[PDB]
């Protein structure tokens, strides 16, 4: 989604971040 | 002024440098100066800001900014403050400095307006 994650390690917790968001529906009810 | 600029455009700019002034204030106000706080400064912004951050490439992008404003601070800037030197100064002599940066706070002065 984004050429050159910078800072690998502040940005591998956005692995993360996206199955959250995923398996948890954010969109406003 | 609408043309002096820096106080809605760069919301990026205003949203990661307010993070320095308010919990560099706060902690002042506590104690006096916390320092040791590289990968905690954008630990905790990351967990603040988390809940309204719904879509990756706006963490990709505040991450980004907070990480290249924490990198020019500490050069570019400069207005970064630390207390040793040879164990934080790479090359000349050599210095070790595998472990992690000694000493490490922020002047709450910087050259931002808002």
């Amino acid at each position: 989604s984004a050429l050159k994650g910078v800072s690998q390690d502040l940005l591998e917790r956005i692995r993360a971040k996206e199955a959250q968001k995923q398996l948890a529906q954010m969109t406003r009810w | 002024a609408p043309k002096a600029s820096l106080r809605l455009g760069f919301s990026e700019y205003s949203r990661i440098s307010n993070l320095i002034v308010l919990h560099l204030r706060k902690v002042e106000e506590e104690e006096d100066e916390s320092a040791l706080k590289r990968s905690e400064l954008v630990n905790w912004y990351l967990k603040e800001i988390e809940s309204e951050i719904d879509s990756e490439e706006e963490l990709i992008n505040k991450k980004r900014i907070i990480e290249k404003v924490i990198h020019r601070l500490t050069h570019y800037d400069h207005v970064l403050i630390e207390l040793t030197q040879a164990g934080l100064k790479g090359s000349t002599e050599g210095s070790e400095s595998y472990e992690e940066d000694p000493y490490l706070v922020v002047n709450p002065n910087y050259l931002l307006e808002d």
